[PDB]
C-alpha cells in the first residue's frame, strides 16, 4: 500500500501504482532505497523522478535495477519527471531501450 | 557559493635553475570545461600537479573552492583532494588486475556501495570508453589505445567535483578521439563535473571547452573562445595554433566589443 520513507538527502513514496522519489540519487545516500528495493517496486507501473535534483552513475544503476525487478513481476514501468541530465547520462553509457524507458 | 572552483593568482614556479611559470593567473569556473594548451615541454602537467596540491608553487595562491591549497594543513589537503581526480599519462594500471578490476578499484576503495550496483556502474563506465568487451583482459594483453582508455575509465570512476585530464585523446584513432571528446562533454553536462583538459588536439578540445588558456614563454599568452583565438593576431598564438610561422589570421575580420553588439547604447 502507501509506503513512505524519508531521510535527509533522499525520500521516497509509493502511492498505489506510482513510486515517487525526492532528493539526491547519489551513491552515498541511495543505500536505503537499495535495501528495500523489492518493497518499493511492488505492483508499480510508474517511477516519478520529478522531485529528484541529482542522479549520479550509481543512482542510475539503482534505477536500472529497480526497473528490472519491477518488470520481472510482470509490470512494464513508465518514467515521469525525468531531468534531462539523467537522459544525458544514459546517452553517455549507451543504455539500450529495454533497460530504460525514453 | 564560489564561481571559480580553481583560482590561480600570481603563481610562479621554478625547477632547479630554469623557470617554468612566471607570475601566471588563471581561473577554472565551476561546472564548466577549461582547456589548457601550449607547446610541448612547457610544463602543463606541472600546472595540473600544482592545482592538485601535489607540488607547491614558489609564490602565489592556488584557491580550490576558495581555500588556498599551499597554505592548507596536510590533513585538510588530504580531505580536499577527495574532491579531485587526475589522469596522468605516466600513470599505469595495476598489472595484477584485469581491466574490470582496475576500473572497479576506486569504487571498491571509496564508494562503499552494493556489489550488484558497483558491477553495473563499472560495466557502464567501460561502455563509455569502448572497453566493455575487454573486461577480462589483462594490461599486458592491451594495446596502447586500449590501455590509455582503461586508465581514463578509472580516472572518471568516482566522478569528483574536479577532474583533470592530461592529454586524454592521444594514441587514438579519430573516431575513438571523437568518442572520448563526447565522453568529457556529456560527463560535464550530466553530472556538473568541473573539467580541466590539457590537449594538443586543439580542434577537438575547443569543440567542447567553455574557456581556453594558451601558455607560452612561461606566461599566459591568450585566452577566450575558439572564435577569439581564430581572430588573435599574436605571433606566438598563431605559431602554436596554425603550426606555421607568419601565417594569416584565419578569422581575418576581428570583432568589436560583444557587450556593445548585444546591448547598444
Amino acid at each position: 500500500e502507501n509506503l513512505y520513507f524519508q531521510s535527509e538527502s533522499l525520500s521516497w513514496m509509493q502511492t498505489g501504482d506510482t513510486l515517487a522519489l525526492s532528493g539526491e540519487l547519489d551513491q552515498d545516500v541511495l543505500l536505503p532505497l537499495w535495501e528495500m528495493r523489492e518493497e518499493a517496486v511492488k505492483g508499480i507501473t510508474c517511477i516519478d523522478l520529478s522531485r529528484v535534483s541529482r542522479v549520479d552513475t550509481g543512482g542510475l544503476a539503482l534505477l536500472l535495477h529497480l526497473i528490472d525487478l519491477a518488470k520481472k513481476q510482470g509490470n512494464n514501468v513508465t518514467l515521469q519527471g525525468v531531468n534531462d541530465k539523467v537522459y544525458t547520462l544514459a546517452k553517455l553509457y549507451n543504455l539500450p531501450a529495454d533497460v530504460l524507458p525514453r | 557559493s564560489v564561481a571559480n572552483l580553481v583560482d590561480m593568482r600570481d603563481v610562479s614556479f621554478t625547477r632547479g635553475n630554469r623557470c617554468i611559470f612566471d607570475n601566471i593567473s588563471l581561473t577554472v569556473p565551476r561546472g564548466k570545461i577549461t582547456a589548457i594548451m601550449g607547446p610541448s615541454g612547457i610544463g602543463k602537467t606541472t600546472l595540473l600537479r600544482l592545482i592538485g596540491g601535489q607540488i607547491a608553487p614558489d609564490h602565489g595562491e592556488i584557491l580550490f573552492d576558495g581555500e588556498n591549497i599551499p597554505a592548507m594543513s596536510r590533513s585538510r589537503l588530504y580531505t580536499v583532494r577527495k574532491r579531485m581526480s587526475m589522469l596522468f599519462q605516466s600513470g599505469a594500471l595495476f598489472t595484477d588486475m584485469n581491466v574490470f578490476d582496475n576500473v572497479a578499484y576506486p569504487l571498491r576503495e571509496h564508494t562503499q556501495l552494493p556489489a550488484p550496483l558497483l558491477h553495473s556502474t563499472v560495466m557502464m563506465k567501460l561502455e563509455a570508453v569502448g572497453l566493455r568487451g575487454a573486461a577480462k583482459l589483462m594490461p599486458s594483453e592491451l594495446s596502447g589505445g586500449m590501455a590509455r582508455r582503461a586508465a581514463l575509465a578509472r580516472a572518471i570512476a568516482l566522478e569528483p567535483d574536479l577532474i583533470m585530464f592530461d592529454e586524454p585523446f592521444v594514441g587514438q584513432d579519430p573516431i575513438t578521439m571523437g568518442v572520448l571528446v563526447k565522453l568529457i562533454s556529456e560527463l560535464n553536462s550530466a553530472l556538473g563535473v568541473t573539467c580541466v583538459v590539457v590537449s594538443h588536439d586543439v580542434p577537438e578540445v575547443l569543440s567542447i571547452a567553455d574557456h581556453a588558456w594558451i601558455l607560452a614563454d612561461k606566461k599566459i599568452v591568450a585566452h577566450g573562445s575558439a572564435q577569439a583565438l581564430q581572430a588573435n593576431p599574436d605571433p606566438r598564438v598563431r605559431q602554436f595554433l596554425d603550426g606555421i610561422a607568419d601565417g594569416p589570421v584565419p578569422f581575418r575580420y576581428p570583432a568589436g566589443d560583444y557587450h556593445a553588439d548585444l546591448l547598444p547604447g
